[PDB]
């Protein structure tokens, strides 16, 4: 949406995660995982449960009203007791339509800045140690064992004990 | 500074997004099937199909409409000083008492509807020089003639019906509502017959206003054995007003007055069973619940219910969009 | 790789999006002109000026108004047993009869235009001991004097005014519209001389409802050199129930019924042509097209139209903002 | 708008560009070229259309309603007649402004966002071989001819292929 | 390029936004208490208390409502010929001249209320064979006896009331507004007395329409020393038609009529005191600024004003988010 | 908000600035110091503005309408009076909390965005010569006294200027 996140720089969803909405999967020399990132997960539920719960704020009540269904023929009162009912629920389903259109139109571009959100949290805490590969993935140019890949997502990691070994991985090289 | 020792590699960290195999279609500002990972229904479609007869008072009229209620049909005798937060009318009533007319029936009905109480007072109208208490065998109660309960039906005494001028004051502190009428006969000699007059007259009045309706003698259809009708009248008294009844002729009288509040009480027609649960929104289809902001149940509606809308679904999108790794 | 990769130049690459010299300007929450590429129109505000004839069946009135056509005018017997999707009435309509009224002209315009059928059957209605058929010269119809079509004005016969009492059952399972009247003589004179009563009084009933008229003598502006006027009334009459008229003088009796029925009709006063093309969307100001949600040309409407609006123009941006390259 | 590409850090559109919305403007080798980008420009047709064809979806049929012109003067009646048409007109105006206001709006975030998208596109594919020169144009640090534009263009470009090259020119240099 | 920076060294640069100490809670899509920088308030809800009296013209009623006005009550002739963009009518108002009813207050209220003029011309009918003038002593002008100024009471002369029938022409290009109205007698002697015949009977008619009200005799409760009542009726005579009033006893004539207009007058029931200030929108509370577009004040508006919300507060944030470093 | 900028990145305001929305503190060879930002803190303030005007623009005037306040008891014409009355003052009242709740939302959304904006302005001005800290603050590698912190805020930075000394500073270190 907006942020071209989800459905966008990032092929496509994970059936195979259930513990959140977004996450990390990793592949370093000790073997691969994958982990729910519950903060942004919690951040976009929070997001929707609130505007769901303004939705449903108080259904107000009423009681005498005027009729609505006639079996006589009368003429001209009856056609304003007609008209005022029929141009009130055009009015009310035509505010009913919009509100749920700019309301999903809003709850994807949200979910779609949280995703965005954390890629780039997540690119700002490892410094000049990553490349993005261009599809959500960071190319991380130092050994990282478990213990590593957990601070990187429970966000302690401190890029300068590694800096020396990713720049010279990561440039040097032989250009 | 930290010190390698050996090791030299890279890692690889994706961030990625959940997906679900399966997934709802919402509409959008710029799309109108889009599938996101979860919605949720605003459009509440379907009533239990029973009127749950809590938290209002729901009263079940049975065979009667309330105005015969009001009235005092015989067979609707069980409603008397009834009260009600809602009127239930059901499609079977039927009246069965003298033929009338009610020259503004939706205004009574609605007037009595809200008000909420069949609550009446027998007051001590002294009508002098009439036989009171007239009966007819269309309004049979018990083995004998009858006639609405609350109402006094007037013919004349020997040789004369006088011109009868009473008044009853409004001391009180609440507005008094009398339901009154006028017998209109099928033929001249009927008219003679019973009011002595030739052409009979009522005017009922206060200090704000009067009424003076005359009869219409003529054949109308034979309803429950009678050409004649009777037509049903209505007049507010304030606090501190007076009430004057003049009639030479005619005047079907009241007996008191019902008295009047101001609620929320409502009438609605239904042929929906009562049932005991509990169930703030009422619909002519049985209660509906009101967790959905909208409803598409029935546009007639009492207590606190969804905003009727013409649509039956709108999906409100509680989830992210749903890009599967295989497909849907 | 290769070897020594030595050619050091660098590129230049640019991102970049169109701009167009002309550009529209268009509303916004923060801005109530900004500049976009492109933008289209949301109103409609203007009308072919012509009545397309089709799909609707749009009856033209020429110079008959509805309720002329109702009861026949002479001028107006083009439109027996007529139908329609749509009666245009036109500014230069003209009643050409005797004068009359109609009580609630509005309901009883309403009520025909929208059941959109002037089918009328004629039933045997016997009057006996009255002159049948009576006209006016106001009502020439032919070289003669005449009177409604749909209408028939009972006079007495020799020197009696016999009292009507008439029936006719609904034994059909359709709604029956019966259209009636009373005559109101300009003096006593007049009264005796034609319903020898000095008072008559008509009184039209069902089992559901009743009505009597009675006359009212005086003089009233002089029209088509007449003071005396007929008042109309109407009543529905339900399957299975019964019509009983009776009068005792001034009865302008029905012929028969016009059949109700159900339908999208109505009416609209519009002096625009008639003309042969299709458009769903109708307007007194003739066709509009609805491709657009919204209009400006009447709020006066028929058939599948845009919303009617305040606002005469209201663009939708279609395109990106316009940031021009000088503007060429 | 929200994202600043469009009218924002690219100055200004181009007039010349006529075969689509966005696109790339270049100079190199064999000199300088112009091009449309067509998935950016699709993305934001088929979103501008969509929306379009929401607010075109049915016009709602009215037969029989209410008489909106009088010509006696007949009070209370009449007077409830007028009041329930003007208080509906009022309230359908209201919703046009409103709607084409909300719309509007959405459609110019809209577009800078794909402006945007288009931009950072090509930021990830270029990797460590070209700068931002922050108005929206890169400086690709390496030899690139016709092909290895038009490479980045339909987004198969191999950054490894030039990283070398690249690095060198970029940062050796004499600092 | 530049020659050995001996030293070397690093700086920091921070970017940041402002934060207040204090903020307010603002409404969103997600939620509904966020603390912002800065709002503003969209719902008026307080007035001055006062009428201004500019720029429309309030015509204060004082102890007159607008029928008694229109009608001339004594103790409303002060306001004869007078005119208003909005009349104010004071609870304390008070009748005092004959007891009168007028069938559809309601619309001749509202019908004299926009038009916005009581001018008043005086026409030259002739009534013969009638006393005119008659008079009152509940309708006390000055030590004697009186009555509504605009209308005209006709009683008998000597021992006849003949069948009065005259007519008056609109001539002009305006449309005429009658007040007209029937004595309603207590007592058939008192008709007799009055009127001779013992039933009298009012026609009112142009070419468009007819109005026959027959007077109704009768106790009514004591108002004012009387049981009768006399009920007002209006006319309007397009250009061109003609009025026709025919009477047999029981007319209360008109002298001349109302002429009426077509602007933005309307009436409002307002306590609050007029006072020197200019203020487009009056609320029957006293006016208020129209400077926000919502208001709680009063649904009942005339002027500018801000539209009636149920809300008291809506605050729409003129600022950022608010997140302050120090504690709470 | 939808950028993650304000109340994001950015741990939280300053309390301290008050001349302008947007602003800078700096650290340099020469000392401390804060500045406003002001093309930014009036970009924020005419956007609000034109939001704040377009929602005051016209009262619509109404004259002569209907009763509204009844002190008899009618029956069905009243009954219509009052039911035209309060679906109007439901359906007007819906519109106003739907509004100021749109607009507080993209209010917020919209500052977030011009907070997010100034940040990256400042990055694509940096070029190789600093590094995000990720809280908002760049690290820059090169000796930056008052006139130079003063030609990044008022957008004169040559980054040329210093590119050897900040890419040794930077990289070259030790590893
Ligand atoms: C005026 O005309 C009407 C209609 O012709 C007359 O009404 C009819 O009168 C007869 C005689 O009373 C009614 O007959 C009775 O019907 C019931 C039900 O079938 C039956 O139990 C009795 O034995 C008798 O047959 C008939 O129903 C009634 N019809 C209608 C539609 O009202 C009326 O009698 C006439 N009146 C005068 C004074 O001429
Ligand atoms: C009651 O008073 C009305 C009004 O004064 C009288 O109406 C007028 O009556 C005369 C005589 O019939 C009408 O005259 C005719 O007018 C037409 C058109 O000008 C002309 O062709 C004839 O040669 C003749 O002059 C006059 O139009 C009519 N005016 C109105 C406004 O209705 C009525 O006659 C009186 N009736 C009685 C019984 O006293
Ligand atoms: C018909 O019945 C009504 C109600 O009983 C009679 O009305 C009452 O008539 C008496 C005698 O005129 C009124 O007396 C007046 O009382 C006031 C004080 O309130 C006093 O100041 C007067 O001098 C006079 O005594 C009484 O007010 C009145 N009551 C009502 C409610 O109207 C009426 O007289 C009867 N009429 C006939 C013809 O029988
Ligand atoms: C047809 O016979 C009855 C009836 O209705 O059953 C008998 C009835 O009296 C008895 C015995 O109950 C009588 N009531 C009175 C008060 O006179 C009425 C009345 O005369 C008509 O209804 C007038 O329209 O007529
Ligand atoms: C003025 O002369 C006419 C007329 O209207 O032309 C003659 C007409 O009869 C002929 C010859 O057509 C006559 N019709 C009947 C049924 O009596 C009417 C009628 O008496 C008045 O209209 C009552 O108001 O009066
Ligand atoms: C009760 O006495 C009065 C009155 O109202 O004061 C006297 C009054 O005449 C004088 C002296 O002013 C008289 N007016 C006329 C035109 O007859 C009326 C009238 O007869 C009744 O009101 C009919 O209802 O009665
Ligand atoms: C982050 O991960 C590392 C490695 O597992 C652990 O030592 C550290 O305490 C973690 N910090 C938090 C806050 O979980
Ligand atoms: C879908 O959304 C509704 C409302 O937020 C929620 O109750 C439901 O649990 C959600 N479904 C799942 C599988 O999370
Ligand atoms: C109705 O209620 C009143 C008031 O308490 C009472 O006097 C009257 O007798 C009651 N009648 C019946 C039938 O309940
Ligand atoms: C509710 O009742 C109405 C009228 O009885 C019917 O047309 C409608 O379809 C019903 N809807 C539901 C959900 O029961
Ligand atoms: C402008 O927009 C409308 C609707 O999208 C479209 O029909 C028209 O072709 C557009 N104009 C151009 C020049 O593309
Ligand atoms: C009108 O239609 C009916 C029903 O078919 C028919 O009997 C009648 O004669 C028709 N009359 C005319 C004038 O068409
Ligand atoms: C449509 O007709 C009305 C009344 O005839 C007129 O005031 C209006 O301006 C016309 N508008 C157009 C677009 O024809
Ligand atoms: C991309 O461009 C290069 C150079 O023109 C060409 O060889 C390659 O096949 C192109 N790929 C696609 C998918 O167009
Ligand atoms: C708050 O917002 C309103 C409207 O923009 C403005 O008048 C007021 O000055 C603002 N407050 C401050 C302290 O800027
Ligand atoms: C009312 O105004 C008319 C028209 O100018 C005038 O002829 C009449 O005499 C005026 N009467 C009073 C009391 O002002
Ligand atoms: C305005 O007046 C009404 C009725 O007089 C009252 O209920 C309401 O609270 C008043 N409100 C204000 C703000 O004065
Ligand atoms: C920017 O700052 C430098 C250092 O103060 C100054 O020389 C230069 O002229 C400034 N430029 C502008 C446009 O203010």
């Amino acid at each position: 949406g907006l942020f071209g996140a989800i459905a966008g720089f990032i092929e496509n969803g994970w059936e195979g995660m259930i513990d959140g909405w977004y996450g990390f999967r990793h592949q370093n020399s000790e073997g691969t995982g994958q982990a729910a990132d519950l903060k942004s997960t919690q951040a976009a539920i929070d997001q929707i449960n609130g505007k769901l719960n303004r939705v449903i704020e108080k259904t107000n009540e009423k009681f005498h009203q005027i009729e609505k269904e006639f079996s006589e023929v009368e003429g001209r009162i009856q056609d304003l007791e007609k008209y005022v009912e029929d141009t009130k629920i055009d009015l009310w389903s035509y505010n009913a339509e919009l509100l749920v259109a700019l309301e999903n139109q809003h709850t994807i571009d949200l979910t779609d800045s949280e995703m965005n959100k954390l890629f780039e949290k997540t690119r700002r805490q490892l410094r000049e140690n990553a490349e993005e590969m261009g599809n959500g993935c960071f190319k991380i140019y130092h050994k990282c064992d478990n213990a590593c890949i957990e601070s990187i997502r429970n966000g302690t990691y401190d890029h300068d004990v590694y800096r020396d070994e990713a720049l010279n991985n990561r440039f040097q090289i032989k250009g | 500074q930290d010190l390698p020792g050996n090791d030299n590699s890279t890692a690889t960290l994706c961030l990625g997004h959940h997906a679900v195999p399966n997934g709802t279609l919402v509409k959008t500002i710029t799309d109108d099937q889009i599938e996101v990972t979860n919605a949720t229904e605003l459009v509440q479609s379907s009533s239990t199909g029973k009127i749950c007869n809590n938290p209002h008072r729901i009263l079940d009229g049975i065979d009667c409409t309330l105005i015969d209620a009001l009235l005092g049909d015989p067979h609707c005798d069980v409603f008397q000083n009834e009260t009600w937060d809602l009127f239930v009318e059901r499609s079977k009533a039927f009246s069965n008492c003298y033929p009338y007319d009610v020259p503004d029936y939706a205004s009574l009905r609605s007037l009595v509807a809200s008000s909420g109480t069949l609550e009446f007072i027998t007051e001590g109208f002294t009508w002098t020089g009439v036989t009171q208490n007239g009966g007819s065998n269309a309004c049979k109660r018990g083995p004998g003639s009858g006639f609405f309960s609350r109402l006094n039906w007037l013919t004349k005494s020997g040789s004369t019906y006088p011109v009868l001028n009473v008044t009853m004051p409004n001391n009180d502190n609440f507005d008094k509502l009398y339901i009154w009428g006028i017998h209109h006969p099928s033929t001249n000699q009927e008219q003679t017959s019973l009011y002595v007059q030739a052409s009979g007259r009522v005017t009922v009045s206060t200090r704000r206003s009067q009424q003076t309706i005359i009869p219409n003698i003529g054949s109308r259809p034979w309803v429950r054995g009678l050409s004649s009708r009777i037509s049903i009248y209505w007049t507010i008294v304030k606090p501190g007003d007076v009430l004057v009844i003049n009639s030479n002729g005619n005047l079907i009288a009241p007996r008191g007055y019902f008295k009047m509040r101001t609620g929320k009480s409502s009438i609605m027609r239904s042929d929906a069973p009562i049932d005991t649960c509990i169930s703030e929104c009422i619909t002519p289809n049985g209660s509906i619940p009101n967790d959905k902001p909208f409803q598409n149940v029935n546009k007639i509606t009492y207590g606190a219910c969804p905003k009727y809308v013409k649509q039956n679904t709108l999906k409100l999108a509680t989830g992210m969009r749903n890009v599967p790794e295989k497909q849907t």
